[PDB]
Parts: C-alpha cells; structure tokens; sequence
C-alpha cells in the first residue's frame, strides 16, 4: 500500500545570542601560544652642554713578585 | 713540597697563559687572573735572574696586554699606564721590573724622556699602590742616577725626596749630606734638552725638605736664567712655536697668573693661531706640574669654554688636529689633578666637534676618553650614566657600520670594573641593550669583540636575533640564555652532569637552574617541577638572603614576579601564601617586589576563601599606598587585587561606586582602554585585562544580586574587550596571556551560570558548545580541567547523560597533569565529580591542618553537599544557599518521620485535595505533626524568591502547595483561601519567569554589549494581578493546570472558575509513573518520527518494504493509544469529573445535598455511633459536585463512584473522623448514591462552561493530553501561564471566542521547499483563489520563503498558514518573531512545529513558544512529524469546519471544535490524528 511522506528535515537558521562574536582561529593561536616572559619593549642630534663648578740583586727582585 | 720544572719552550707556557687569562675573564672569575698574574710576574724576575732580558721584557708586555683594555707595544707604554682595579695590585710592581729590565739592557739613555715623565709624574703613574715596594722603587732611582750620562740632578732631586717621603735609611749609600754638592757640580745639573722636567722634580722634592737644609733653586739655576723669565713675562702670545710650550721652564707660580690672565684676554681678542699658542701653554702646564690651584682652574674652565664656542669656526683640517691636540693635553691634565667634572667636559667638546665636523674620528676619540674615565673613575654605580651617554654616541654616528663600531667601545668586558655580581651584569647589558644595541639595527648575530661569554648571553638572550650560536657557550650561560628567549635546547641528561669548575655563574647555580626549570615547565604547559623549585627557592635561596648579601638581579627579580603569577594561575595557594609571605620578609632585599607579594597573597587567601585575613590585606592596602603617584604598574597591580566578590559583602552598589566612581576619579588611565594616552603595548594589554577583570566580577555581583540582565551585559562586555586584545598586534606576554586564559574561562562559565538560573537550555547549548570548542585546541592544564569539570557538571543539569560521561573520563584524564597535593581547590572538584565526599571534606583537613578554621572553604563545601550550617559560621554572602539547603533537610526529616506513622504514610499514598473540608470557622503525635508543618510552611516562606534559579523556585512551589495540602487536610488554618490564592500564583512565577527573561534578553539592544533590570519582585504582582484579573472576568471557563511534582512525582491538577469564584486543586500519586510514561512516549515518538524521515522513505521501494513501513506505524499507533489508555485508566482513577464541562443546577445541587449527607449519615460506623451531626466533617460543595457529574450510563460507573467514595472517606479520614471499611455499608452507598445520581441526570438542566483553557507545564506539553476519553470532546486551547492566559485575555476585552476576520489579507506558504509535492497538489486549487477575491493576500508555494517576506506577512495578516516542515525555522531567525509584538493567528501545519527538544533540569524551547512570545493570540501545530496524506486530510477538514473559503459566514466552528472534529479523518488515529495542538484563544473566522 502506497507510502507516505514527510518534509525534508531542513536547518533552523542559527541561533547566536547577545551579539556574540566567536573566537577566530588566530585568537586561538594567540590564547595556546607561550612567549618568554622576559621579552621587553621599549631625530635631530643636539650638542652637548658645559658645567660648572746593577738595579735589585736576584732575591730582592723575587720579593717584589711575592 | 712543590716540584719544579724545567722550562725547554717558553711559547708552551704563554700558550697555557693566555688560554687561562682568556678563560677566567670570559667567566667573570677574577680573582683568579690575580693569583695567575702572581705566577706571571714570578716568570718574569725568573727571566730576569737568569738574563733573558728580551724574553722577560715581551712577558711584561703580554701579562698587561692580557689583563688590560689598553695594549702595550713597548715598555714605554707599560711606565705610562694608568692605575685602574684591573692592574692596581700589580702594576706598582710591573713598572719596577720594567725599569729593572731597563736598566740591565742598558737603555736608559733612550728611555731617558719617558722615565723622566714616569717620575715627573710620579704620583700618578706609581705613587698610588698603597702597598709600594719603597726600597726597591728608591734603589732603582739611585741606580738610574748612578748609570745615567744625564740629568743626574733630576734623579738626586727624586732619590732623596723618595728617601724623606719613606723614611728610608741613607745608609744604603758616605755622607747624605755631601750628597747634595755632588749633584750641584755643573756636569750633574746637566740636563740638556730634558731641562722641561727639573721644575717637577724640584717641587717634590722641596716639599720633602721646606723648613730644612734644602737644595734650593738658585744653586742649580742661576740668577740670570730665573730673573729674565719674570722680566720677559710682564713686557709683551710668547711661546716656543716649535716646541709646543712656553719660552721658559721654571716659570714663577706668581708670574704663572699674569700669563695665565693674559692669554685670557688674548682670547677675548684668526682661531687656528691661538689654539696652537693654547697648545703652548698648557703643555708647560704639564710639564711643570705644579700643583693645581684656583687660577689655573679659572684658565682651564675659561679655555674649555672659548674652545667648545668656536668649533663652528673651525673649517681647515689644519685647525682640526691643533683642536684635537689641545683637547687632548687638556684631558690629561684632567687625570693629572683627579677633575672628573672637568674631564667630562673635555669629552663634551671632542663630541661636538664629532658633530660639527661631522668626524667619525672625534667621535671614536670621545667614546675612548668616555670610557678612560669610566676605568679611572672605577664607580660602577655610575655605569648608566655611560649608557645614556654612549646612546646619544651612536645617535651621532655618521653609518650603520660606525654605530656598531661605536657599540663595541661600550660593549667591553673590561667595562664590568671586576664586579662579581649578577645582578651587576644584568643590569648593564640589558640598559645596553634597551639603549643602544637596538640602535644598531642588526639582523645577524655579531659576536662583539672583547666581551665575556656571559655579556654575550643576556645581551643575545634579551634579542629576537634568529641563529645565535649559543652552544659554544657553558651550560649555565645556555641556561640564562633560553630562560631569556623562551626557547629550550639543552638535553635534561646533560644539564644535571656537566660542570665548569670556574665560572661566576657557579655562584648562581641554583638560581639559575630553578629560573630555567619555572620557564621549561611553562614553555610545555605543564606544573611538574613547580612545586619541588617553589620549595627549592625559598628553602635555598630566598632564605639564604642574608647570608649572600647582595643586591638582588632582575634576573631574578622578574622570575619571582613569573613564579607567583605560575603558581597562582594554576591554584597553588599554600605555596603561594608561603612564597608571599616569605619574600615580604627578606623585605631588605625585596622591598621593589613586595608589591607583588603582596597583592598574590591576597589573591591566595581569597582562592582559599580565607576571607578573615583577605580583608585584613585589603584595607591595610588600601590605606598604606596612594594611587596619584602610583606609577600605573604598581596601580593596575593594587586595583587588580580589588576586585574579587568576596571582598565585599553582595554590596555591588559599593562595588560600583569604586570601580565606577572613585577609581577612575583618581587612576582615569586605568580606563583607558582606548591607549589615548598611548602607553607601552605591554601595560595597555594589562589595562585592558583590568577592565576585561572588573566586567567578570561584575556580573557575579549583578547575579548573585538577582539582576540577570545586566549580569548578561557585563559578561558580553568581558568578551567583547578579549576580543579587541586579542586583536592588538602584541606578541602576547606569558603573563597577560595566563591572565587573559583565567579570564575568558571565567565569563564562559558566567554565562552559563546565568543562562542555567533562568533556565534557558537554548543559550547554555550555544555557550557551552562555544567553550567546548576553545578548550579543544588549548593545552594549558588547569584551564582544560576546570572547562571539563564545568562542561560535566552541565552536562549532568541538562541530562545529557552521555556527553556527561564522556566529559566526567575527559576531566578524570586531564585532572592527571595537575599536583593534587597543591592545588586543593582542583582536588576537592576532582572528589566531589568521582562521588568521594568522605576522602574531600578530608583532604580539606590535611590542607589547612591547624588553619582550618580561617577558611570557609569546608563549609562552602558542606553548602555544595546539601548540608546546611550553623547561620553563626555562614558567611552572608553564602546564607541563601544555606537556608535553601535547610528547607530542603528540613522536608526530608519531615517527611521521613511522618512517613513511619501508617496514617500518614497512606495519606502520602491519596489522591488529595485542597479546599475538601469546611472549617469550624499513634506512631506519630497529631499535635506535632501539625507543627513541624507550619514551621515548614513558615521556613518557606521567610524566603527570599529573587535568590532562586528558576528550578529551585519551581521545588519550592511544589513544596509549598504540597505542605498546604497536607496541612489542610489535617487541620484547619489561619487564612485559608489566601493561602491557596498565593500559592496558585506562586506556582506560576516558574512557568511565567522563563518566558520574560527570553523575551526581555531577546529585544536588548546589542549598542549594549559594547559601551564601557527586571526581577521577581515586580514579577511577582503581575502574576498575582493576572489571577485576580481572571477572576474577576467572570468568564464561564475552566483553567485547568496540569504539572508534575519532582519532589514527590505525584500528578498535579489545579482548576479555576472564574464564573464560580472557585479555586480547587488536586494532588495525584500514580501502572506507570509519570517519569515511565514520559519514556514509553518518547520511545515511541522518536520511531515514528525515524518512519517520517525522507532518509528512510527514499529506501522503501519494493511492494515489501511499503507493508513493513505500514506494519510500524499502525503498531506505533496502538503503542500510543494504549500509552493513553493506561493513563486515562490510572492516573485520574475517580476524579475525571475535574475535567467535567459541566455545571449543577443548583437548585437541583442543594436537593442532592440534603441527601447525599442523609446517606452519609446511616451507612458510616462513625457518624452511626460518634457525635451528633452537628460536629460531623463537612465536605466541600465541589466534591460533591463531582458525584453528580458521574454518568451511570457508562460501563466503568461503579469504579468511578467507588473511587469517589474512596476520595471522600479519605477527606474524613485525614480531618479524624475513622470508618472501617470492615462496617461501612458500601451495599448502601452504591444502591442509594446511583439512585440520586440517575435521579439528578434525568431531570438536570445542560449548562455548561464555554471553554477550556489547559495551562500546560512545559514537562507535560509533550503528552497528547486532548486526546483522552474525557478531554477529546471538549473545546480546549493550551496555555503556558496565567499571565500570558490574562494578557492575551486582556488583549481582547475578555471575549471569547477571537472574531478573526477572513475577508482580506491573508498570508500562506505551501511547499516551501518542493518536497512535499502531493500536498501542493491538494491546496494549491483554494489557495490560488484566495490571493484572487480576497486583497492584500499573498501565496509562496513551490518557492524558498526569504527572511524579510514572512516577517511582513507574520506581522501584516488577519490570518497566516503554513504548510511544510516545523514553522518556519529554516526561513526567519527566532529572534526577529520574538522582537514582534502583534503576529497573525498561525497555522503551523507541518511536521513538529508544535515539538520541544527537553534539556534535563532547564526550560525546552520550540517554534510554539516563541510565536507566543511573538504576540501571536492563536498558534497551532503538531506536537511531533506526522506524515502527508493523512495530516492533508486532517487540514483539508479543519478549514472546511472552521469555513476557511472563498465565499465568506455562517454558524462555522471555532478553531477549537474544528480542530476536535476533524481529527477522525486521519487513518493513524493517534500517530497523526493526535498530533495538532492549540496555544493561545480560541478563533472563528467571521
């Protein structure tokens, strides 16, 4: 007897709350990525101003050296 | 003993001494290049002894040259030399040898000027070794002026002051006396060419012997010679040209100013001349070496001023070098009278005219004299002067190679001023580098020449320089140097086993092993060696503070800084006070880091809620430091530590007057997230991470203070604000992005919190699966346990039972990498998911031993395990989850203890109801039992309703009506229909609280997130208001509440008669359970809806596979109606009369009455024998109502009679009145009770109520409720609450049914989607004609809807249908109907518009609710996929019942009957037919 039939279960159009913007796969790279801790970071050339306000015998050679 | 060997080849031993000298200076060792110096000098005189005077001459040149930034290339430059910390414990001596060798090589004569300078001289070039060799330095004096052929005088003059100065005996030659005459003969005064000197010597040895029998001057010069100087000098620009110096040598030191003053004016008065007479003058100056006084010093300062004024006006390279020279004899005259100040000076010059000229020679001569000063000097305190000053060097330098040619002037070894300590080391290369190395834009390593090993390794260390050939160096220099870069190459095995024996950094050895350890651990992500170099560290170096008295590096400064911040983010907090503690002691050493000890402890105590001594820390802080001068490091570190909850008391109004007021009045930069003030990258990601901080700890504030909008809010700024520092081009610090990791973590979790209070499972799947998603590709440790710790916990609250266990084995696994022994609060997470309570409120006694008791921690605790505490030893802040733990004990005991009396226990076992009894006005006590129960009518009421999550304030409901119920049937009680009014609504607030908070958190102005309230209070009377207001409508309906109590399981019947002013409630116990219906249904849902799915349609193709597929579904259909079956035939067993339409005549109702009681009155043993009548226990009129809305026509009569009888004996019962079963006439009842009940249905009036309204929980929508025997004929609309019943109501002034015009502009969509194309066939005949003689109507049919189209037609329609899958999901987001306010009554006609998807413990959501929320009044769909030929039936007969048509009118049906009536057409009476569903008000179409 002859079948019947139903709709093809389509997506619901997806849901994203309160303006959320997910994290990128950069972010992620950024977020697993260690860096030492000890890295740092931190025109015209002007003069500089003015302020104001027989010699020793054998031994005694060697207790020179010593 | 010693041996001694002979030496065949001297070049073997030079080879093992500069290979020694090379090691130990690479090595900053010393004090060894001392005692190998000594073994030198020893090689030297051994040299000498045995007369190989040329080898013994080059050794001293070479052990100078190896110990020396200057170099030697004779012995001239060695007499010469100036005393520096690098040779002053040799040098004094090396001199003497280098005479000694002198003067057996017999060269004195050619020596002659220089060992004449040398003496001249003396005080600088050898008088200064304050351990001077006196009788050999004076010997070798007498033995130069013995053999030399001239100026004998000069060294008579200098042998016997030498001899006065030392107090030396003459006796070491006749008479001393005599001595003196000797040198006067004419051929002893002789000194040729060298008479320069003589004033020098003179001098010196005047000095000696003032006030004495002095040579004096006028023996060696004679009167002619000394008057003519001073008769010249005053009648004159006068000097030897030629000579470079004055006419004269002995000029008088009076006669000295007058020239002094004229050369002055001279300048006063065309600048290549009087340089070169400049050079004349003060080259006699020198020469002369008088003392330094007043008016030579006014000459100089007046020269160097006049000199530096005209450097412009110097163009000839001629006036160039007689500029360089001048300044030249003037610096040594700096060193000659010890003139720092003024020596920079002459460096001040000689730069400008680098600049000037612009000459990279100037400059190479500057930096030379810059550092001559430096090794003169010998202050290594100033050494950053130099730094600054080299910078403004290379600044100047006119190419890239002369810059880095400049560097390396700076960049010396010999610059270290033999400093032994690192903390000096560092110090310098990293101002170095910081200074001037970047300067030098350089891409390839240099290896700089004449620098140690160690410079080398904290310079290249600090770069980004790729290829660094660092292997070359030692372990512990690799060592430094990876912990700088962050990069680990050594080999573990290796590091623990080579050695070098002489090495500075020996002396740092453990320091710089656990700094490496810290930074190998973070660089794998990983704790292994945490603890062990935590204890390490303070145990062996921390505490040893006093003992190594020295300056601290900030090598290790930084890794101490890096340390606390590693232990904190991974929860190590006993280690952490410890550390803290500890280092806030050694405070002589520590105090520029107590900063931080101090805010890391707070942070400790607070993780370990030891609120006690966190508070303590936090007003003592914020007292003891003021924020205006505050640099912002120190202020971001103080305000960070500020921040957490419990350092207030839930008062987020103080809170926010800090943080939103009074800080940013004081630190504004604080809040600069912009960097308009454009700070260092490095603190503005911090000031971001500040504010990303105060955003999280604000929602917790908000929530926890029952404010979940803006809770929300807060959170989404947190996120935002990540996101833009993740954005900025900084190459994240380790510290910023540990913090940045504990920080996104935080508000994920937050986010999920507040969406779990109020229930919504559509945001808490998106949150948590975002989150999931993160924590995959992580790898740190902590932050991957704690996600997945969290991640089950939800996971168990929604009932997804296998992600749950799937996330418990992750957790267990990742819990693997973490130190269960440090961090206690992950262990106690890790004990608590695996069930072991015992070994948890346990190893919370082993972690704080005796400091158990300034911590809430095992008390927070006992909160997590259902035990509530002594209210003493609660904190405030914690009290609400304390007291809802007690009402819940509280229930348990109290049930329990009644549940051992039978009486009880049987009434626990009842169908039970509320009001059943009118009022006057054993195992267990009665008495008692009364009031343990008012108490728990009272502890539920003292309760606070805003401090619950949504599925708490459902419990305590259903606890709360329970309790009333009990109660009432048991006693009679103060303010009974009051009770039961607010009770009704109080049942309410969780069915109406999820469905504001969607709505309200759905039309946020998303402006909101990115700019850096309702509750149930006002919630509260609009739920009350809208029972009062239904009321009083005073319409004939039903509202009838249908629920289940997750306490007790019982079903749960409430009903409302507004025409009545009736409010009755039933509680029903349930053969299958309501939890066991819910699975059999389910079950069978989720098959049918399988046979539904194109996936398995498309595969039936044979005449087989077709009757298989039919076989299914007509036994899924008889599943189902025996599922109904079964329901109908237990759960209502005597009381299917709740649900009557019927109303009771009630003249008839007060006849029946009388009666009814009469029959009471014979046939009960109680009222037989017991009272009199007037003390009997009357019974609610509605119940007895419901015997006379039995039907004894029907063939189930008797078991609802008796069922009745059954309730009504009970009511009795429970109020005290006792009948025996064993002697009730139940004969009686039954013949009696059916005569006056046939007697009423053969004469009673037909009126009954209009409508009924079924206010459906969402854990009963899925239950197909109309379609029971009872309810399958009546006209019914669902509802979700009464306040969305009274509002709609109130909508349409209370009329019902809906009048909904059909005459125009009505919407449909058919087909969207071209796979149901039998059904377009059916409709697409009526539908097409109605867009033709019905206006402003619109049809999409075989056509993909767009977004925008249905949105206008949802909004803009008397009348909207839909024909496909679902509602339309697929087409319009659910947020944008939700934003609506007025929609079009719906025909949702596809499969599952109608369905929920159910999350465990939170609200379900579903396309019908959010219509709802939509402002559509009438919304229909099927509750789960029904399949097209038979729903097509069902629609085709709906609109033909309701009069959808073309030719509108007449007496058509409401949606409600139509829908009733139409459900027989379909084949699969239950899989099909009982599928459609009704939310909202009744309609006809007019």
């Amino acid at each position: 007897m002859d079948i019947e039939i139903a709709p093809q279960r389509q997506e619901p159009l997806p849901y994203v709350p309160e303006g959320y913007s997910p994290f990128q796969q950069d972010d992620i790279e950024k977020l697993k990525t260690f860096n030492s801790p000890y890295k740092l970071d931190l025109d015209k050339v002007d003069l500089l101003p003015l302020e104001q306000i027989e010699g020793l015998d054998p031994e005694e050679l060697e207790d020179l050296v010593t | 003993n010693n041996i001694d060997l002979a030496i065949e080849d001297i070049t073997t031993v030079d080879h093992s001494l500069n290979s020694i000298y090379s090691l130990l200076k690479s090595h900053h060792m010393w004090g060894h290049i001392n005692s190998t110096v000594k073994q030198h000098l020893m090689i030297i005189v051994k040299l000498i002894n045995n007369n190989a005077l040329g080898l013994a001459s080059s050794e001293i040149i070479f052990l100078f040259n190896e110990t020396n930034l200057f170099q030697a290339h004779s012995l001239k430059n060695i007499l010469l030399a100036d005393f520096s910390t690098w040779n002053d414990y040799y040098l004094s001596n090396l001199k003497i040898l280098a005479l000694q060798i002198i003067l057996k090589r017999k060269l004195v004569d050619e020596y002659l000027p220089h060992i004449l300078e040398l003496f001249s001289h003396d005080k600088r070039y050898l008088l200064k070794d304050p351990n001077l060799k006196a009788h050999a330095l004076t010997k070798i004096v007498l033995s130069f002026f013995s053999v030399t052929t001239s100026c004998k005088v000069l060294f008579g003059l200098k042998f016997l002051q030498y001899i006065k100065q030392f107090k030396l005996p003459f006796k070491k030659f006749i008479t001393v006396e005599c001595f003196s005459k000797n040198l006067l003969h004419k051929n002893y005064l002789e000194m040729g060419p060298n008479k320069i000197y003589l004033n020098s010597f003179y001098l010196s040895y005047s000095m000696l012997y003032d006030g004495l029998d002095k040579i004096m001057l006028l023996d060696i010069l004679s009167y002619e010679e000394t008057t003519e100087v001073q008769r010249a000098i005053k009648s004159k620009e006068y000097c030897n040209m030629s000579e470079n110096r004055l006419l004269w040598s002995c000029i008088s030191v009076d006669d000295l100013n007058v020239i002094l003053e004229n050369a002055t004016n001279f300048l006063q008065n065309h600048i290549s001349a009087t340089l070169k007479c400049l050079v004349c003058l003060w080259s006699t100056i020198r020469l002369e070496g008088l003392p330094k006084n007043k008016d030579i010093l006014r000459q100089f300062d007046c020269t160097v001023i006049y000199i530096n004024s005209n450097i412009k006006s110097i163009n000839d390279e001629s006036a160039a070098a007689l500029l360089s020279e001048l300044l030249g004899v003037l610096s040594e005259i700096c060193i000659d009278y010890k003139e720092p100040k003024r020596l920079s000076n002459i460096i001040s010059v000689l730069f400008n005219a680098s600049v000037l000229f612009k000459s990279h020679s100037f400059l190479l001569k500057t930096a030379n004299l810059e550092i001559s000063n430096v090794l003169i000097s010998n202050d290594s305190k100033t050494s950053h002067r130099t730094i600054l000053k080299f910078e403004k060097f290379i600044s100047s330098a006119q190419s890239a190679q002369k810059k880095i040619e400049i560097f390396s002037c700076l960049f010396n070894v010999y610059c270290m001023l033999r400093n032994d300590t690192l903390s000096f080391v560092f110090d310098f290369c990293q101002n170095a580098f910081i200074h001037c190395f970047t300067r030098l834009k350089i891409t390839k390593f240099i290896e700089f020449s004449n620098s140690s090993e160690i410079m080398l390794s904290v310079l290249y260390g600090n770069s980004s320089i790729e290829n660094i050939p660092s292997e070359n160096w030692s372990q512990l220099s690799r060592m430094i140097f990876c912990s700088l870069r962050g990069i680990f190459d050594l080999d573990p095995l290796e590091l623990n086993n080579t050695f070098d024996k002489l090495h500075l950094l020996n002396k740092y050895e453990l320091l710089i092993r656990i700094v490496y350890l810290l930074n190998l651990d973070m660089s794998k992500h990983l704790t292994t060696n945490l603890s062990k170099i935590t204890k390490l560290y303070i145990n062996k170096w921390l505490q040893k503070s006093d003992e190594k008295a020295e300056r601290i590096s900030s090598f290790e400064m930084d890794f101490v800084k890096m340390l606390l911040c590693y232990l904190n983010f991974n929860n190590f907090d006993k280690l952490s006070i410890e550390l803290s503690l500890c280092i806030k002691s050694k405070e002589k050493y520590y105090s520029s880091i107590v900063p931080y000890a101090d805010n890391y402890l707070l942070e400790a105590y607070l993780s370990l809620y030891m609120i006690d001594d966190a508070l303590m820390m936090k007003n003592q802080l914020q007292k003891t430091m003021n924020l205006s001068t505050a640099k912002i490091e120190q202020a971001l570190l103080h305000a960070s530590s500020l921040i957490n909850v419990h350092l207030w008391d839930s008062d987020l109004t103080a809170f926010q007057i800090y943080f939103g007021k009074t800080l940013p009045a004081m630190k504004p930069e604080l809040f600069d997230i912009n960097n308009d003030h454009n700070l260092p990258m490095s603190l503005y990601i911090k000031v971001i991470l500040l504010n990303i901080k105060i955003f999280n700890e604000s929602a917790k504030l908000n929530i926890k203070a029952g404010n979940v909008i803006s809770a929300v809010i807060d959170c989404r700024k947190a996120q935002n604000l990540a996101l833009s520092l993740l954005k900025k081009k900084n190459k994240l610090s380790q510290g910023s992005r540990l913090a940045l990791l504990k920080s996104l973590s935080f508000s994920f979790f937050q986010l999920i919190k507040i969406h779990i209070r109020i229930g919504s499972a559509r945001d808490c799947e998106f949150y948590s699966k975002e989150l999931s998603r993160i924590i995959s590709d992580l790898e740190e440790p902590i932050i991957v346990y704690r996600c997945l710790h969290f991640l089950h916990r939800y996971y168990m609250i929604t009932e997804q039972t296998c992600l749950q266990n799937i996330t418990l084995g992750k957790a267990n696994k990742a819990f693997d990498y973490l130190d269960a022994e440090a961090d206690i609060t992950s262990l106690t997470m890790f004990l608590y998911d695996n069930k072991e309570f015992v070994k948890l409120e346990q190893s919370l006694v082993l972690y704080f031993g005796d400091q158990l008791e300034k911590t809430f921690l095992p008390n927070l605790w006992k909160l997590h395990l259902g035990k509530d505490i002594d209210d003493s030893i609660c904190l405030s802040e914690y009290m609400p989850k304390n007291v809802i733990n007690r009402v819940h004990n509280m229930w348990q005991k109290v049930m329990s203890q009644l549940e051992e009396d039978p009486f009880f226990k049987g009434m626990f076992e009842s169908t039970l109801g509320i009001p059943s009894s009118l009022p006057v006005i054993q195992k267990f006590d009665r008495i008692a039992a009364i009031s343990k129960l008012k108490q728990m009518k009272e502890l539920l009421e003292s309760l606070k309703l805003d401090t619950l999550d949504n599925h708490e304030l459902s419990k305590i409901s259903s606890l709360s009506s329970l309790t009333l119920t009990i109660l009432s049937n048991i006693t009679s009680i103060h303010n009974a229909e009051s009770s039961l009014i607010t009770n009704f609504s109080l049942t309410d607030l969780p069915r109406h609280m999820p469905l504001l908070f969607d709505k309200v958190l759905n039309n946020i102005d998303n402006k909101n997130y990115r700019e850096f309230n309702i509750s149930t209070i006002t919630e509260s009377i609009r739920v009350s208001a809208a029972q009062k207001d239904l009321m009083e409508s005073n319409l004939n309906i039903n509202v009838i509440t249908i629920d289940f109590c997750p306490i007790t399981g019982n079903l749960l019947l409430s009903k409302l008669e507004p025409r009545r002013k009736r409010r009755t409630h039933l509680r029903l116990p349930l053969h299958l359970s309501f939890p066991e219906a819910t699975k059999k249904l389910l079950s069978i849902i989720n098959e049918s809806n399988q046979t539904t799915s194109v996936e398995v349609t498309n595969k039936i193709k044979t005449r087989e596979e077709r009757k298989s597929w039919w076989t299914t579904r007509y036994d899924l259909d008889k599943r189902m109606q025996q599922l109904l079956n079964n329901i109908e035939n237990s759960w209502f067993n005597g009381v299917q009369g709740f649900f009557s339409p019927e109303v009771v005549d009630n003249s008839l109702f007060e006849k029946f009455k009388d009666k009814f009681y009469e029959i009471l009155h014979q046939n009960l043993p109680s009222r037989k024998l017991y009272g009199n009548p007037a003390m009997f226990i009357k019974v609610e009129d509605w119940v007895i109502e419901l015997f006379l809305k039995l039907n004894p026509q029907e063939i189930d009569f008797l078991s609802k009679m008796e069922d009745l009888i059954y309730f009504v004996l009970d009511i009795l019962l429970f109020h005290g009145e006792e009948n025996a079963y064993d002697e009730i006439d139940f004969s009686m009842l039954h013949v009696q009770l059916e005569e006056q009940i046939k007697k009423y249905r053969a004469t009673m009036t037909t009126n009954s109520i209009f409508h009924t309204f079924l206010v459906v929980s969402s854990s009963c929508h899925l239950f197909p409720w109309e379609c029971l025997s009872f309810l399958k004929d009546l006209s019914i609309t669902r509802v979700p609450s009464y306040v969305c019943l009274n509002k709609l109501l109130s909508r349409f002034h209370y009329q019902l049914p809906l009048q909904v015009t059909i005459e125009d502009n009505i919407s449909m969509i058919l087909n969207p989607n071209g796979d149901l194309s039998r059904t377009e066939s059916k409709f697409k005949g009526m539908f097409q004609k109605i867009i033709d003689a019905k206006p402003s109507s619109q049809l999409v049919m075989n056509e993909k809807p767009e977004e925008e189209t249905l949105l206008k037609m949802l909004q803009n329609s008397n009348l909207f249908v839909y024909i496909g899958h679902g509602g339309g999901e697929q087409y319009v987001r659910s947020k944008e109907i939700k934003k609506c306010t007025k929609i079009a009554p719906s025909f949702l006609l596809g499969c599952s518009s109608a369905a929920m998807k159910y999350y465990g413990k939170l609200e379900p959501t579903g396309t019908i609710y959010t219509y709802l929320l939509g402002g559509c009044p009438m919304v229909l769909g099927n509750l789960w996929d029904v399949t097209d030929k038979d729903i097509d039936k069902f629609s085709e007969e709906l609109f033909e019942k309701m009069g959808f048509r073309c030719n509108t009118n007449g007496n058509s049906l409401s949606v409600s009957y139509a829908v009733s009536k139409s459900r027989g057409v379909c084949h699969l009476r239950y899989l099909n037919g009982a599928a459609p569903v009704i939310y909202g008000l009744p309609i006809k179409f007019v």
